[PDB]
């Protein structure tokens, strides 16, 4: 069988900080995947 | 702002005395005759410069 | 001349305020007499009345004394009062009876 | 649902004119009882502050 | 010297400070220790073969004051005193250990130099009574 | 007085049903779960990611570098987190309470 | 005195007398300046000392 | 316990017959049962194994009871008067009214 | 009686005398530092109205930054023993006997010397 | 050793000189150590706890381990390999060296009766099953934190 | 240990040290530690009586260990001396001596450990804590006692004593 | 600043104070205080105190009051230009100018080290 | 045998390590030369923040305003029935087995152990003590008979 994607133990979490959000949205924009946010 | 973690948090480490409580704890009880304690509830509160650090709520003055 | 025999130096001063008599070393790795720690020991004894000092053997067990189980823990953790000391667990299970207990506190420095 | 939270009653009734069991789950027991989870690192004033805002009513915790 | 034996407290004070020994060994016994008996018998035989020393006996059950003054904690209690200030103790009932702290004391008492005027006898409280103006006062000023 | 295969002296072992013995083989399984040989003291192993020169054995992982001393305190504190039967007076107790 | 409390009442005491000879050899200012300087000082110390 | 994804309520019971009525602690696994297994234990003598934190919650100091229990009395044992020979608060036999 | 030069001179080497003669207690020598900085504060005002010098009066505040300065760094430094599990009495971190303290008693921390 | 032609070799654990320790955390060590090397050197190989070692044995000639010792030898350049030996051993070792008690007196932490230098120490068949304490030693320099 | 009798819940010696310059230590065996106790976990369970038995002495020991800081803070050394109390505590225990179930000896046990940290903390009042240390069969040592009853009563039964003192008030 | 006259004025004020002392006596007349056991201890909300003489702090803000020290220090140097600012000049307009410039710059870089909070 | 078999798994884990290390690619190569050359020069703070960040604490001001949701928050996993269950829970202790006798003697006593549960097989049911409550003249007289 193959190997299972690799899962970090940061993952998993409610919210994410400035780092995981990095890591999570690596090679695209904060635009691109939650779209624009207004004030 | 710039990081200060190292100032907010102090683990203990095992036989360490820096990362032990160098301090004799304020070991207040928030005892019942207090305003803000609704008068029933001994709350054991051990404090470091009012920062509220553990907390043993002794219920049960009201237990009937 | 250098005299090796002469072993004295400003580290090694040994005068201090609380003895009139002056201490042999500057170490105070000074233990507790024999006799000091038996009469010590019979006075936390005569604390319980139930066990006769005169005729008192110090090779004789507890329950031979008249000490139960929980007479044995009375009387250790007294004499720890009376001595200011801690008894390992494994040393204080392990006493048999106050010939054992008082060359315990005899080997320790720390009794006062 | 009580202003304080969800105020629970288990009766046990075994047919007689008395309950032979009444269980009181009080939503004030509860809010205390994470009151040392969400006040640990707070200033007394905070703490206070926190004992105010869970609306706790010790009659009902005690009881 | 030979053992004076008080069974007053008052009596034995009056004694030793209107001697005023330059070396002085006071044995306190009571009762309750079934030890004291031999304590007294080395007490006595000790008298004899040292001259330097005073020797005085009190009996706490008799003398209950002699306890709390003399500072005494447990019965045979053996205190050498030099110029009425305490030397040494020993607590305990042992002739060869109690003959070696007279020899100890006599010895360092031989080989001092006291200044001319400030070789007098004291009282056994008075130093434990400057110490306790200079440190125990102030404690209690301070904290009650 | 004559030695085993290492330069322990050869020994009896304690009887079959005792609390000796019975201790005696739990201590081993403790130990075996820190890579702690007879001794007490860490062994090699396998190397460890993130952990420096620590190694891990075959029932457990190290919890020093090899050749160590091995911690009672610290087996203590990983095995039972925060549970104390009693308040176990140690020879690191009684020396901290002598000291003070 | 080796009580700091006591060390430290001393020196405000020092401090007071300090003033009160410069208000005497009339530099009253100067007096004033050391006073606040020196009351701040001493506070802090006491703060210092309840730690 | 109450489930929100399936909007449900479950009640598991637990049925014991051993004296020393002894029973497994969910105090780590849910927080909710600290405070709750200490009341269950204090006012009924429930031995609950593995249990984060084992001291009584509603009981007076220094008093060794189980009140909720049908063998124990309303009334209780004990009754708290003031001393004037002790000139504090002492715990005695209790004379209670019968209606 | 003594004149104000001779007064203040001399207190001022009084004050560097009590310094050292008082046991070095951190704190406590931070106090004398702040009280020798005031005498040399007073002294420095006296020179100044004697001699109508504005430059002796112009260290008078020269004297109170530079003992802020040195007292907000003993300040710091007293705090620092805490980290260094140093007595903040300093004769206390030496094993040397002395007999100016009645109760100074170190020992090894060793239960037993000899086994058996 | 006055091996033959042929013999066989001879077991290491057959010559295995045992050190009982208890450790500054009071914790009973056993290590094993060779006769003709320094207890320092068997102390820093079994990676025991508590010795600071800042000279690390001292000076590589006129050394201390020497028998006899040298007059002229420097003796021990620090006061960190201190260990409390056992009554037997102790009295078994003899009087101390002159330069080796003044650095033994000349230590930060207190010392006792028992003391002796790790490295001023050569393990001798003696010394079998030979019971030490460790307490932990004083740091000299700014270095021995690096 | 993150424990209340963890080895590191110590009052220091100073506010700068622990013990001294070069050691560590503190006193938490004999008087109360220096930070308050959060949780209290339960006993590990005793599949045997021996171990049973073992956690009951331990517990003993460690009362014996804390009798004199509970005598000098709640103003009781004159009622009884430390060993004094410790032999009414040991009555207590001799009165429980036929205990068999180790669960049951558990919680026991879990009970006393938590009234001694009462008792250590001030949390209960001297007058109430008392009992456990109050002598079964003599008076108090700090008031006079009467043995009119001793007297009176020279030698004769127990059921004679109860007899002429009676179970019930004489008016009603 | 004042004078002998002030020194007075305290002294007068010291006779004040025994003027209410005498006031206080004798409303000490008009009661009965009754010796009991907890009436002269410590209040701690109903319960004794676990705690006589080591009531300790931990003084998180000890770099707030060096600072407060090190500012006061500069604003008494500050002073005396802003008493005679109207003879003020190039000089002293230029070094009034640098002098706040150094205070607002410690200021700034107390602030980016985090070290104005309190700390655990 | 059980020597041998803990030898070949041994060596089978640290071949599986070496797969691991020697089958990198060389930019994972380069990366962890920097890496190396990272941590010779990393203080313990920078550890720390390593350590931190790998257990998601907050590296901002912004999100320091919510320490407590990664530091505290989070709740403690539950203990395994497996270590519910287990033989006994005495503290750990070295095995003085082969140490001195005088080492021995500080060792937990088994003895005592035995003798209990020989006790307690020999007294299964025992009779409830009674401490008599009948009064009793003191034993000592001291607080009565004391006159200093
Ligand atoms: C302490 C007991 C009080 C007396 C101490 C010695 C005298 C101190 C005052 C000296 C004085 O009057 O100086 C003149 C100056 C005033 O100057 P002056 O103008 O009155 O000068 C006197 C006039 N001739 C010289 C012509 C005679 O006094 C002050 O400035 C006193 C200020 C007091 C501030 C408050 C002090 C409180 C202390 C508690
Ligand atoms: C203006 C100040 C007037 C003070 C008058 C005296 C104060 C006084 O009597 O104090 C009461 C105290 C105590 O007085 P006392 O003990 O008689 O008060 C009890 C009063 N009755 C009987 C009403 C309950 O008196 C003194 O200290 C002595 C007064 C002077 C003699
Ligand atoms: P020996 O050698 O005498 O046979 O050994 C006796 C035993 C084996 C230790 C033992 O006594 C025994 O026979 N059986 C085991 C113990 C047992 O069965 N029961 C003991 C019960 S433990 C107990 O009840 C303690 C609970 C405390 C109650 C309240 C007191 C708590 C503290 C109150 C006072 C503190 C401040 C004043
Ligand atoms: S290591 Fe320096 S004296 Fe031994």
């Amino acid at each position: 069988s193959p190997a299972p994607p690799t899962i970090g133990q940061v993952e998993l979490e409610p919210f994410k900080f400035n780092h995981e959000r990095d890591q999570l949205i690596y090679g695209y924009t904060m635009e691109e995947l939650y779209g624009k946010k207004f004030g | 702002m710039n990081r200060s973690i190292f100032q907010l948090w102090k683990p203990e480490s095992p036989r360490s005395n820096v990362n032990s409580k160098q301090i004799k704890t304020m070991n207040v009880n928030f005892g019942p005759q207090h305003p803000a304690a609704h008068g029933v509830l001994r709350l054991i509160l051990q404090l470091n410069g009012e920062i509220a650090e553990r907390f043993d709520p002794h219920i049960g003055l009201l237990h009937r | 001349f250098q005299d090796n025999q002469d072993r004295s130096r400003v580290e090694t001063n040994s005068a201090t305020w609380a003895h009139n008599l002056p201490k042999e070393n500057k170490f105070n790795t000074e233990t507790l007499e024999k006799q000091e720690v038996e009469s010590r020991i019979l006075k936390v004894l005569s604390n319980f009345e139930q066990v006769n000092l005169k005729n008192l053997r110090w090779e004789q067990n507890f329950k031979k004394l008249g000490l139960d189980s929980l007479d044995q823990t009375a009387l250790l953790a007294s004499i720890e009062h009376e001595f200011t000391i801690l008894f390992p667990d494994g040393v204080f299970e392990g006493f048999e009876n106050l010939e054992q207990v008082v060359n315990y506190i005899l080997k320790n420095i720390n009794a006062v | 649902e009580s202003p304080k939270g969800e105020f629970g009653v288990s009766m046990l009734s075994d047919g007689s004119n008395k309950p032979y069991k009444c269980k009181v789950r009080s939503p004030a027991l509860h809010h205390l009882q994470v009151l040392p989870k969400i006040g640990k690192g707070h200033f007394l004033a905070d703490l206070v502050a926190l004992v105010g805002t869970v609306d706790i009513v010790f009659g009902e915790i005690d009881r | 010297s030979r053992v004076r034996s008080f069974n007053d407290f008052k009596a034995a004070k009056t004694y030793i400070d209107t001697l005023k020994p330059k070396l002085a060994c006071l044995y306190f016994r009571a009762d309750w220790n079934p030890l004291c008996e031999q304590a007294d018998k080395d007490f006595d035989k000790l008298s004899d073969t040292h001259l330097e020393y005073e020797f005085v006996k009190i009996d706490i059950d008799k003398a209950p004051q002699a306890k709390g003054y003399f500072a005494v904690r447990c019965e045979p209690e053996f205190l050498l005193l030099c110029l009425g200030q305490e030397m040494t103790r020993q607590t305990g009932q042992n002739q060869r250990n109690l003959e070696h702290r007279l020899f100890k004391v006599q010895e360092y008492v031989k080989g001092l130099n006291f200044p001319a005027g400030m070789d007098t006898y004291e009282e056994f409280h008075e130093q434990y009574m400057a110490e306790h103006t200079q440190l125990d006062k102030e404690i209690n000023e301070w904290a009650r | 007085r004559r030695r085993s295969v290492d330069g322990n002296a050869i020994r009896q072992p304690h009887k079959v049903g005792t609390y000796a013995a019975e201790k005696q083989r739990l201590l081993a399984e403790e130990r075996a779960k820190f890579n702690v040989d007879h001794l007490g003291r860490y062994k090699g192993g396998l190397p460890v990611k993130g952990k420096g020169s620590i190694r891990k054995g075959i029932h457990g992982e190290g919890f020093g570098a090899p050749s160590h001393a091995h911690d009672a305190l610290i087996h203590q504190i990983k095995q039972s987190k925060d549970t104390m039967d009693y308040q176990n007076i140690t020879n690191e107790v009684a020396q901290n309470f002598a000291n003070h | 005195n080796n009580n700091l409390y006591y060390i430290l009442l001393y020196i405000f005491l020092e401090i007071v007398f300090f003033g009160l000879f410069l208000c005497l050899y009339q530099l009253e200012l100067f007096t004033g300046f050391l006073w606040v300087a020196e009351f701040a000082i001493v506070f802090i110390a006491v703060v210092l000392l309840f730690y | 316990y109450y489930n929100y994804f399936l909007k449900s309520k479950l009640t598991l019971f637990i049925i014991l017959n051993n004296l020393n009525k002894s029973i497994d602690s969910i105090d780590r696994i849910f927080a909710n049962a600290n405070w709750l297994e200490r009341e269950t234990s204090e006012m009924y003598g429930i031995n609950y194994k593995w249990k984060i934190d084992t001291r009584k919650l509603l009981l007076d100091y220094s008093k060794i009871e189980n009140p909720m229990l049908k063998e124990f009395q309303s009334e209780g044992t004990q009754d708290a008067f003031y001393n004037i020979f002790e000139n504090q608060v002492v715990v005695l036999k209790n004379e209670t009214v019968e209606l | 009686m003594l004149t104000w030069i001779s007064f203040w001179s001399l207190i001022f080497w009084l004050i560097l005398i009590i310094l050292v003669l008082k046991p070095k207690n951190f704190i406590s020598i931070l106090f004398m530092s702040e009280l020798t900085w005031l005498a040399l504060y007073c002294l420095s005002l006296l020179f100044g109205a004697i001699y109508c010098d504005i430059t002796l009066l112009s260290i008078s505040f020269f004297i109170l930054g530079v003992a802020g300065l040195e007292f907000s760094f003993g300040i710091l430094i007293a705090i620092l023993y805490k980290n260094l599990n140093e007595s903040l009495n300093t004769d206390l971190n030496n094993n040397n006997n002395n007999q100016n303290i009645f109760d100074k008693n170190f020992k090894t921390p060793l239960e037993k010397i000899n086994w058996q | 050793h006055h091996h033959h032609a042929g013999d066989q070799a001879d077991r290491v654990a057959d010559k295995i000189i045992w050190i009982n320790i208890q450790n500054r955390i009071g914790q009973f060590e056993r290590i094993s150590a060779f006769e003709g090397e320094s207890l320092l050197e068997a102390l820093q190989r079994n990676k025991v706890a508590g010795i600071v070692a800042t000279c690390e044995g001292g000076e590589d000639i006129n050394t201390m381990l020497e028998k006899p010792i040298d007059p002229v030898t420097y003796g021990p350049f620090c006061s960190s390999c201190q260990v409390v030996v056992s009554n037997p051993w102790r009295n078994k070792m003899g009087n101390l060296h002159y330069l080796e008690e003044r650095n033994l007196v000349r230590s930060s932490y207190p010392t006792t009766e028992n003391s002796r230098l790790a490295c001023c120490i050569l393990v001798e068949k003696w010394m079998n099953e030979m019971i030490i304490s460790i307490p932990q030693n004083p740091n000299s320099v700014y270095e021995d934190n690096m | 240990m993150n424990h209340y009798w963890g080895s590191s819940n110590t009052i220091p010696a100073s506010s700068t040290q622990n013990n001294n310059y070069f050691s560590g230590g503190g006193n938490n065996v004999t008087i109360r530690g220096n930070e308050i106790m959060e949780r209290l976990p339960s006993q590990t369970p005793s599949q045997n009586m021996v171990q049973a038995s073992m956690k009951t002495l331990r517990f003993y020991r460690k009362f014996c260990r804390l009798i004199p800081f509970i005598l000098r803070i709640h103003n009781i050394g004159t009622k009884f001396t430390a060993q004094q109390a410790m032999i009414n505590f040991g009555n207590y225990i001799r009165e429980r001596n036929h205990y068999r179930d180790p669960g049951l000896i558990d919680h026991r046990i879990q009970l006393g450990y938590e009234l001694l940290y009462e008792a250590e903390m001030h949390f209960s009042q001297h007058t109430i804590l008392m009992q456990y240390l109050s002598p079964y069969n003599t008076p108090l040592s700090d008031r006079g006692y009467s043995y009119l009853e001793k007297v009176k009563y020279g030698n004769k039964s127990k059921f004679l004593q109860g007899f002429y003192k009676g179970n019930k008030p004489t008016e009603f | 600043m004042g004078d002998a006259v002030v020194i007075h004025l305290i002294q007068n004020v010291l006779i004040f104070g025994i003027i209410f002392w005498l006031l206080t006596w004798g409303a000490e007349y008009f009661y009965t205080v009754k010796q009991q056991l907890t009436k002269k201890q410590f209040y701690e909300c109903g319960f004794k105190s676990i705690s006589e003489l080591n009531i300790q702090i931990n003084f998180n803000f000890f770099m707030l009051a060096v600072f407060l020290i090190l500012y006061d220090v500069e604003f008494t140097f500050l002073f005396p230009v802003l008493f005679n600012f109207s003879m003020f000049s190039t000089t002293e307009l230029f070094l009034a100018f640098f002098f706040i410039f150094l205070i607002l710059v410690s200021l700034l870089y107390d602030w980016l080290n985090n070290v104005l909070s309190w700390s655990a | 045998r059980q020597v041998l078999q803990e030898h070949h798994q041994e060596c089978v884990q640290l071949a599986r390590i070496h797969a691991e290390e020697t089958e990198k690619s060389f930019r994972e190569v380069l990366n962890d030369f920097d890496r190396i050359t990272a941590e010779a020069e990393y203080d313990h703070e920078s550890l720390a923040l390593q350590k931190m960040r790998d257990l998601g604490f907050p590296m901002e001001g912004e999100e320091e305003e919510y320490i407590e949701q990664r530091v505290f928050m989070r709740e403690q996993l539950p203990p395994l029935e497996s270590e519910f269950w287990k033989k006994n829970y005495d503290p750990y202790e070295q095995d003085l087995f082969h140490f001195p006798d005088s080492f021995k003697a500080y060792q937990q006593q088994y003895k005592r152990y035995d003798e209990a549960k020989k006790y307690f097989e020999e007294n299964p049911n025992v009779e409830a003590t009674i401490i008599d409550r009948e009064f009793k003249e003191p034993t000592n007289k001291k607080p009565w008979t004391r006159k200093y």
